[PDB]
C-alpha cells in the first residue's frame, strides 16, 4: 500500500559506444521520497533483510521492520473490509471476495480495496488482513 | 466578476435557482480572497454548496425559502457556544453575507449550529424544527460527498454507510451507482465518459459526483443495470459515429478488449476465474487513435507537429467537481482567450503588484457550448508564430499558474499528447512544467508546485515579464528569445532590476524616470529579494547609504541634473575606496574618504549642502554637523559597503560599482519624492 | 595483502548466487563541470538533510546508476580490446559489441555487467549499484553557463543574418562529491580486479566527455560481507551529518571523514562481514593494484584468466 | 608587526605636537596640513638614490627652519613661557625628528612601499586624510577641556 | 573526424581530442584587472551635439604571465594525426574574447605521454604543481615549465595506466623541433596532411557518415 509517493518522469537511452552514431523511451519512476506499507505472515521467526532491491533499475529500499505481538492481534470470521491491497491469484477456499476495487497489472491486476466473507487477524483497529492466502492458492 | 463567476452564472437557470445565484453574486468573489489561498478551501466550500443543492433539488417536497439562505450561509463557515456565536459574528460580516441578506445576523443562533445543543440566551429564528431535520441532514451530505477522492469510494463501507444511512433519513429512495474507467487518455476517455453518461441517462439515472476517471449517479432502486455487452458496442459506435463524420465531411478488435479491460459499471457480474486468463495471458493502436480524434476535433496538424512547439496543460480536478462545475470547465475549455502578455502586464502594474488584478481581465470569447462532450480531462492548448522554445513556453508557464489560481484546478503543462493520469495523492503538487526552457530554471522557481506556491511563482513570473517588456522589447515584438539574459542578470544580483530600468530608459530616449516607474521598479527589487537575506540587506543598506549622504548633499531634481550630480559623494567614496592601495586600513580609509567628500563638497555651489546653507545657526556648529554627517556616511561606505556586503575585496566591489549607481539613482529619486509626499 | 584475498573469492563462477558480496566504497568527486542530465536539466531529488530525524529537507544532485555504471563499463570493453581479448572487426571470432543481438555471450564485460539477447539468452549484472547524491545542496553545487556557435569567420551573422546559436547549460561545480557504494556478487580474484580496475582506470561521467565530466574516484573502503551493507543515500545522509553540513573542508578530510562513518554504519547493519579493508590496508591495495594496471605482463596473465574463467562459465553454466 | 596599515591618525598628532592652527581663526587648508605637506616636499623632491636616514635629517631641518617663518602663537612648544628656551629647543628637535622619522619610515617606507610614484599618485589623498584627522582631533581637545 | 560533427542527416562522430576546463595556477586576486572601455565620437569626444554618448563600460582581463595548466588528450590518432593535432597546440596563438585586439598566448608543451588510457585531472595537476611550489607562483617561466615537467611524472607513476612513451626535456625539445621541420616545409606538410586526408575520408566511407 503507497502511504507517501511522488513521481519522476527521467529519460533513458541506449548508448552510442562507436565514434560515429546514426532506442530511447521515458521511465516514470517511483521518486526518493516515497514510502509503502506492507506485511509478511509466517509459521516461524524470519531474518528478513533490511535492504531490498524492486524493478527496471535493481533500485533500493530501506526495509524497517517490525513483529506484530499477541498483544494486538485477534482472530475473527465474518464479513470486513480490507483496506489493503491484495492479490486475488492467492485467495483460498473459506474466503470469498463480495465486492472489490482493482488496480490492472501485470502479472496479474490486484484489489486495492475488497470487502470478503471468511477468517481474518484485526492487527489494528482499523486493518484487516485476509487470513490462509498463500501463493498461487486459486490456480 | 472573477472568471470562476463568470463560467458558474452560465450554468443556473433564468429562475428557481435564484438563491444560488446570490451566493455566486455576492458570497463567491469575497471568499476566493479568504478561503482561495492537496485542495483548496474555496473549491471545497464551492463543491460543498453544490452538493447541498444538488441533493436539496431531489427532496420530495420543498424546504422553505428561509431555510435554503441559512443552508448556504452554515456550509460556507463551516471549517471556521457563546464561543462560537462571535466567530461567525466575526467572519460573517467580513464574507459579505449583509449582502446576501442583511438579515443574516438575526439568524445567528441557527447559523453558528448549522456551522459545528444549547438555546445560550438566544431563542430561534425558524418556523419550527421540523425545517432543522432536513436542513441539517442536506448540509451534512455535501460536507461527506466532496472528501470523497474515487467513484468506488461509496462502496466501501469506510464513508458509504453514513451517506446511505443519511440518504434513508432524507427519504430519497433513489441508490448510489457508478461508472470508471481506469486509463485516460485525451479526447478519447472524454468521448467514452460521455457516452457513458448520454447512454445511462435514458435508464433516469442522473450524475450528482464527477471525478477524473469516472462518475457517481442517483438512480432508480428498482433500475435494470445496463448490460456489458450493450454499453460496449454502444461506446465502439459512439466513437465511430464522430470519426465517422469526420471522414463523411483491427480498431474495434483492440478497443472492445480496451473497454473490458478499463471499464466498469456497477454490478457487472465478474468471478476470479478471469484474473486466471490475465496471468495465463501475461505468461498500442489506441493512442493512435486517440491522436487521429485531436487532429480531427482539436485541428492540430498532421505529421508536421513539433515545428508547431505544441504544448499541452491538462486541468484535472482536485478531488471531486459537483455537476454545474463540470458545466464551467466546458464553458472555460471551448471559450478560453489567447492570451497576450501584452496586457496582463498592464492591468497588474495598473492595480500596484496585487495579482488578485488577475482574476478581473476578460481570459474568455447562458452557457454556449451545450452540443460539446463535459471535460473530464479538459485540456487547453498554445500555438506561436515565432519559432523558437522560450517564445513557445512563456504563454503556457503563465497559464499553467494562473488556472490553478483563478479555478482551484491542477494543470500539467508538457509537449506530451500522454499525459500523468491524476488520483487522490497524485493530487499531492498542484502544477507540474514538464522541460520549460531554461528561463525557469534560472528564475529558480520550482517545476512542481503546492497550491500555497503559486501566486509567489506568478509574482516573480510577472514581475520578470514586466521587467523584460520594460528594456530588451519593442511595442508590437516582445523579444522573448532575450528572457533568459533579463533573468540571469535579476537573480546574480537585485541591484540589476535598476540597470533593466535604465535600460529601457535609453531605449525609450528618456534620461529620467517618471515619479510612478521610481516605485514600481523598486516594488520589483523588494519582490525578487523576498527569500534571500543577502539581497534584502543589500537593498536595505542601498537605501540608508543615499538617505544618509542626503543629509549634507541635495541637487534639485527640478533643475534637471546629471547622474553625477545625483552621486557625488558615492561616486568619491567609491572611487576613492577602489583607487587606494589594497594594503591600507578601513579606519585609514574612512578619513581620507571623508577628506575628499568635505574638499568635493566646498567646490559646489552653496545651495546643494543642506547642513551649511541654513545661516540661522551658528558656523562652528554647522561645521561639526557636516563633519559627522560625512563622516558617518563615509563610515557606512567603507564598514558596510565595503566591509561587510563586498567582503573587503575590491573585485567584488568593482564588479557591483555600476549595479549600485544606478540603484542609488533610483533610491535618491524615491527618497525625493517619499520627502515631498509626507512633508504635507 | 592481495595474496591473502584470493582466499575470499570463488574459484570459477557459480551458476545461482551466492550471498558473497565484495563492496567497494568510494567518493567520486567532480573536477570539471559534470552534466548528470536527462530531458535538459540536471537531475535532482527532495531527500532529508541527514540521518537524526531532521525537519531539514535538501534537494541534493542525483547522478543515476545508468549514468555512473556505463562510463565504467565501456571503459573495461576498451581495456580488454587494447589486450587483444575481444576486438571490434566483424570478420573477427572474438566481436564484441555494446548491447545488440551481436553482443557476445563470453567474454568478462557480458558476464560481470551482463546482457540480454532474447530466446538466444540472457545474463544478470554481477556488479550490484545505486544511484549517488550530491554531499550538499543543489543551490550551492551548480551554475548556469552560456555557450555560443559563431560561423568560421569569428562572426554571429552570415549574409547579414545572425545564426540561431546561444543557449544556456546546466554544470555541476569542481568539488562537489557523490559518496558512492559499489558491490560485486560472487567474483572470482581475476573478477575483482577487472571491476576494480573499472573503478580506478575511467575518468569521465555524464554528458559531453569530450570536453568535461573528469571525475577522481577516491575508493575508501573495501568490506567483504554475507548480504548488501547501506545505501549510497544513507551514506551521504550519515557523511552529511558527522560534518553537520559544514562542507567547505579539503578533500583529504572528507576522505577521511568518509571512512570513519563507513565504519561506523557497518556496525549497526545484522549482515556478516568477512573483511573490512580501510586507511593503511588500503592505502597498500591500491597501490599493488596500480601495480598490476601498470604490467604488461601480469595484467595481459590476469585478465587472460578472467576471460577463461567467463568462457568457461559461459560453455558450462551461460547461454553457451 | 601592525604599521603596514593603520597610520594617519597618528602622523598628524605627532606634528599637532609642535605645530597648530585653531579652526576659530577659519584656516586654509595649506595652514592646516603645512608639517606634512613640507615632510612629502623633501621625500618626493631630493634625488631618488639617497636612502631612509639622510632624509630624516633634511626634512626635519627643512621643517624646523620652516616653523621658525612663522609666528610663535602657530608652536605650543616655543609658546611654553615656563621653560628655559635650550629646553623649549631640546623638545622642539625631538617631536620634529619623531615626526619626521614617522613621515620617512611608516608613511613614505611602509605605507607606500618607499616607492616615489606610489607616494605621488596618492599624495592628495594622504592630505586630505590629514587634513579631516587634524580637525578630528582639533574636535576632540574642546571635549576634554570642556 | 579528430574534432567531431552533429548537425543534420547522415548522424554524428565524437571527438577524438578529448579536451578539459583549465584553471589558474595562482588566484583570481593576484591575475586579472578591470580595465575602462570609451568610444568616443570620431570628432574626438564623448558628445555629438551636446548629447553624450553612453559608451563607457569596463571589462576585466587576465594579466600577462599567468599560468594555466593543462592535459589535452587524443584518442586513437594515426601518425599524421598526431601531427596535426600538435600543430594546431604550436600553431595557435589567440584564445579569448575579442581575439583581434587581445588574448595572446604562449603554448609550452611539457610533456607528451602515450598511455591505455586517462590520466589525472586537470584541476590535479593544478593543485599539484601549487603545492610543489607552496604557493610562491612569482618564478620565471623556465623555472615553472621545468617544475611542471617533474610533478607531471611524479603523478605518472602513481596512475593505473601502461605507459608505452614518455616523451619529456631533451627528448621533447628534439621531437618539437623535428615537428617545426615539418609545419616550416611546403612539400613535407602538404604531403604529410594530404595523408590525412586520406586516412580521414577513407574512415568515412569505410565506418563514417558514406
Amino acid at each position: 500500500q503507497p502511504i507517501h509517493w511522488s513521481y519522476q518522469i527521467n529519460t533513458f537511452k541506449a548508448a552510442q559506444s562507436a565514434y560515429y552514431g546514426r532506442n530511447y523511451g521515458r521511465a516514470k519512476e517511483l521518486a526518493v521520497g516515497s514510502e509503502f506499507l506492507t506485511y509478511i505472515v509466517s509459521q516461524k521467526e524470519l531474518d528478513l533483510p533490511v535492504w531490498i532491491r524492486l524493478g527496471k533499475w535493481s533500485s533500493k529500499i530501506r526495509v524497517e521492520v517490525e513483529a506484530i505481538a499477541p498483544d494486538q492481534i485477534k482472530t475473527a470470521s465474518g464479513v470486513y473490509v480490507c483496506n489493503h491491497p491484495l492479490n486475488p491469484l492467492d485467495c483460498p477456499a473459506n474466503q470469498q471476495i463480495l465486492l472489490y476495487n482493482r488496480v490492472v497489472m501485470p502479472p496479474s491486476s490486484l484489489f486495492s480495496q475488497s470487502q470478503l466473507q471468511g477468517d481474518y487477524w484485526q492487527i489494528d483497529r482499523n486493518t484487516f488482513l485476509p487470513q490462509g492466502f498463500h501463493y498461487g492458492a486459486t490456480t | 466578476t472573477t472568471l470562476l463567476q463568470t463560467l458558474l452564472i452560465r450554468t443556473l437557470s433564468e429562475q428557481k435557482d435564484y438563491i444560488l445565484l446570490e451566493y455566486f453574486q455576492t458570497i463567491l468573489p469575497a471568499l476566493e480572497e479568504h478561503f482561495g489561498n492537496d485542495q483548496t478551501l474555496a473549491a471545497h466550500i464551492l463543491n460543498a454548496l453544490l452538493t447541498t443543492w444538488n441533493v436539496m433539488q431531489e427532496l420530495e417536497f420543498p424546504l422553505n425559502d428561509i431555510e435554503r439562505r441559512l443552508l448556504c450561509l452554515g456550509i460556507t463557515l463551516h471549517d471556521y457556544i457563546q464561543e462560537i456565536i462571535n466567530i461567525c459574528l466575526e467572519l460573517g460580516k467580513r464574507l459579505n453575507f449583509d449582502e446576501f441578506w442583511a438579515d443574516w445576523r438575526d439568524y445567528i443562533a441557527e447559523i453558528s449550529y448549522l456551522a459545528q445543543w444549547s438555546n445560550a440566551g438566544y431563542p430561534f429564528t425558524i418556523k419550527e424544527r421540523k425545517l432543522d431535520h432536513p436542513l441539517r441532514h442536506l448540509l451534512t451530505f455535501g460536507d461527506v460527498a466532496v472528501h470523497l477522492s474515487s467513484p468506488h469510494d461509496l462502496v466501501s463501507s469506510t464513508m458509504g454507510d453514513r451517506l446511505r444511512d443519511l440518504l434513508n433519513r432524507l427519504g430519497i429512495e433513489k441508490r448510489f451507482v457508478y461508472h470508471h474507467l481506469r486509463d485516460t487518455t485525451g479526447i478519447l476517455s472524454n468521448a467514452i465518459h460521455n457516452v457513458i453518461l448520454r447512454t445511462v441517462q435514458k435508464l433516469d439515472w442522473k450524475p450528482l459526483l464527477f471525478f477524473a476517471q469516472g462518475v457517481i449517479y442517483f438512480a432508480p432502486q428498482d433500475t435494470e443495470i445496463p448490460e456489458r455487452n450493450e454499453i460496449k458496442q454502444i461506446v465502439w459506435q459512439g466513437i465511430s459515429q464522430e470519426l465517422g463524420k469526420k471522414m463523411s465531411a483491427p480498431t474495434r478488435q483492440i478497443f472492445e478488449d480496451y473497454l473490458d479491460r478499463y471499464l466498469e459499471i456497477q454490478g457487472w457480474e465478474s468471478d476470479h476465474q478471469a484474473f486466471i486468463q490475465e496471468l495465463e495471458n501475461y505468461v498500442s493502436k489506441i493512442w493512435s487513435l486517440e491522436m487521429l480524434l485531436r487532429q480531427a476535433f482539436w485541428s492540430v496538424p498532421s505529421g508536421k507537429f513539433e515545428d508547431q512547439q505544441p504544448i499541452f496543460i491538462y486541468l484535472y480536478p482536485a478531488y471531486v467537481y459537483a455537476p454545474q462545475v463540470v458545466e464551467a470547465i466546458r464553458e472555460l475549455v471551448y471559450g478560453i482567450a489567447s492570451v497576450n502578455l501584452w496586457d496582463v502586464r498592464k492591468h497588474w502594474v495598473n492595480n500596484k503588484m496585487d495579482l488578485t488584478s488577475l482574476k478581473s481581465l476578460p481570459w474568455l470569447n447562458q452557457l454556449k457550448y451545450t452540443k460539446e462532450d463535459l471535460p473530464f480531462l479538459a485540456t487547453v492548448y498554445t500555438t506561436t508564430r515565432e519559432k523558437t522554445d522560450t517564445d513557445a513556453w512563456v504563454k503556457p508557464a503563465f497559464l499553467a499558474l494562473l488556472l490553478p489560481y483563478l479555478l482551484g484546478v491542477k494543470a500539467i503543462a508538457t509537449r506530451s499528447m500522454v499525459p500523468l493520469y491524476r488520483s487522490d495523492q497524485d493530487f499531492r503538487e498542484s502544477i507540474h512544467l514538464d522541460g520549460v526552457a531554461g528561463f525557469w530554471s534560472l528564475l529558480g522557481i520550482p517545476t512542481d508546485l503546492r497550491v500555497e506556491d503559486i501566486t509567489p511563482a506568478l509574482n516573480k513570473l510577472l514581475a520578470i515579464y514586466t521587467l523584460h517588456l520594460a528594456a530588451r522589447s519593442s511595442p508590437p515584438k516582445a523579444r522573448w528569445q532575450d528572457l533568459p539574459k533579463t533573468v540571469q542578470e535579476v537573480m546574480t544580483d537585485v541591484l540589476n532590476v535598476f540597470a533593466l530600468a535604465e535600460q529601457g530608459l535609453r531605449r525609450e530616449k528618456r534620461d529620467r524616470p517618471y515619479e510612478s516607474e521610481v516605485t514600481e521598479y523598486w516594488q520589483f527589487a523588494e519582490l525578487f529579494s523576498q527569500g534571500n537575506i543577502v539581497m534584502t540587506e543589500k537593498l536595505k543598506l542601498t537605501k540608508r547609504l543615499v538617505e544618509e549622504y542626503r543629509r549634507f548633499y541635495q541637487v534639485e531634481l527640478s533643475k534637471k541634473p546629471s547622474t553625477h550630480a545625483i552621486l557625488l559623494p558615492l561616486s568619491k567614496a567609491l572611487e576613492q575606496i577602489l583607487s587606494v592601495p589594497d594594503d591600507w586600513d578601513e579606519e585609514e580609509l574612512i578619513l581620507q574618504g571623508s577628506g575628499q567628500l568635505q574638499a568635493a563638497l566646498d567646490r559646489q555651489e552653496v545651495y546643494t549642502r543642506p547642513i551649511i546653507k541654513d545661516k540661522s545657526v551658528a558656523y562652528e556648529t554647522r561645521q561639526l554637523q557636516e563633519l559627522e554627517a560625512i563622516q558617518i556616511f563615509m563610515t557606512t561606505c567603507v564598514r558596510d559597503l565595503f566591509g561587510e556586503m563586498c567582503k573587503g575585496d575590491r573585485a567584488i566591489l568593482q564588479e557591483q560599482r555600476n549595479r549600485i549607481k544606478s540603484g542609488a539613482e533610483f533610491a535618491y529619486r524615491l527618497l525625493a519624492l517619499e520627502a515631498q509626499q509626507n512633508q504635507n | 595483502m592481495l595474496d591473502s584475498l584470493k582466499s575470499q573469492f570463488q574459484p570459477s563462477f557459480p551458476r545461482l548466487a551466492s550471498g558473497h558480496y565484495v563492496h567497494f566504497l568510494m567518493l567520486r568527486h567532480s573536477q570539471s563541470f559534470p552534466v548528470f542530465q536527462t530531458d535538459g536539466v540536471l537531475n535532482t531529488t527532495r531527500t532529508q538533510a541527514g540521518l537524526l530525524e531532521k525537519t531539514d529537507q535538501l534537494s541534493r544532485l542525483v547522478m543515476f546508476k545508468r549514468k555512473q555504471t556505463t562510463p565504467e563499463r565501456l571503459a573495461g570493453r576498451e581495456l580488454l580490446r587494447n589486450l587483444g581479448l575481444t576486438s571490434a572487426d566483424k570478420s573477427a571470432k572474438n566481436l564484441c559489441e555494446y548491447n545488440g543481438e551481436g553482443s557476445c555471450k563470453q567474454c568478462p564485460d557480458c558476464i560481470l555487467y551482463g546482457f540480454a539477447i532474447g530466446d538466444s539468452g540472457s545474463e544478470r549484472s554481477k556488479v550490484y549499484s545505486d544511484s549517488a547524491f550530491s554531499l550538499g545542496a543543489y543551490e550551492q553545487s551548480h551554475r548556469s553557463f552560456t555557450f555560443n556557435a559563431p560561423f568560421e569567420g569569428g562572426t554571429m551573422s552570415e549574409a547579414g543574418v545572425m545564426r540561431s546559436a546561444i543557449n544556456e547549460l546546466d554544470h555541476i561545480l569542481p568539488e562537489v562529491t557523490f559518496p558512492t557504494v559499489e558491490s560485486l556478487r560472487d567474483a572470482t580474484y581475476e573478477g575483482f580486479i577487472y571491476v576494480l580496475g573499472n573503478l580506478l582506470r575511467t575518468k569521465r561521467y555524464g554528458a559531453q566527455e569530450s570536453r568535461t565530466g573528469t571525475m577522481k574516484n577516491h575508493l575508501v573502503g573495501i568490506v567483504f560481507a554475507d548480504g548488501e551493507i547501506f545505501s549510497n543515500l544513507h551514506l551521504t545522509q550519515a557523511l552529511y551529518d558527522q560534518m553537520g553540513g559544514e562542507l567547505n573542508k579539503p578533500i583529504s578530510e572528507l576522505c577521511e571523514t568518509a571512512a570513519t562513518v563507513a565504519q561506523d554504519l557497518l556496525n549497526k547493519e545484522p549482515v556478516r562481514k568477512s573483511e573490512l579493508i580501510f586507511g593503511a590496508h588500503l592505502d597498500t591495495l591500491l597501490q599493488e593494484v596500480n601495480d598490476i594496471y601498470q604490467n604488461d605482463a601480469e595484467l595481459t596473465k590476469l585478465l587472460g584468466s578472467l576471460y577463461q574463467q567467463t568462457q568457461d562459465y559461459a560453455t558450462e553454466f551461460g547461454a553457451l | 608587526m601592525t604599521e603596514k596599515l593603520k597610520l594617519t591618525k597618528r602622523l598628524v598628532e605627532e606634528y599637532r605636537r609642535f605645530y597648530q592652527v585653531e579652526l576659530s581663526k577659519k584656516p586654509s587648508t595649506h595652514a592646516i596640513l603645512l608639517p606634512l605637506s613640507k615632510a612629502l616636499e623633501q621625500i618626493l623632491s631630493v634625488p631618488d638614490d639617497w636612502d631612509e636616514e639622510e632624509l630624516i635629517l633634511q626634512g626635519s631641518g627643512q621643517l624646523q627652519a620652516a616653523l621658525d617663518r612663522q609666528e610663535v602663537y602657530t608652536r605650543p612648544i616655543i609658546k611654553d613661557k615656563s621653560v628655559a628656551y635650550e629646553t623649549r629647543q631640546l623638545q622642539e628637535l625631538e617631536a620634529i625628528q619623531i615626526f619626521m622619522t614617522t613621515c620617512v619610515r611608516d608613511l613614505f617606507g611602509e605605507m607606500c612601499k618607499g616607492d616615489r610614484a606610489i607616494l605621488q599618485e596618492q599624495r592628495n589623498r594622504i592630505k586630505s586624510g590629514a587634513e579631516f584627522a587634524y580637525r578630528l582631533l582639533a574636535l576632540e581637545a574642546q571635549q576634554n577641556q570642556n
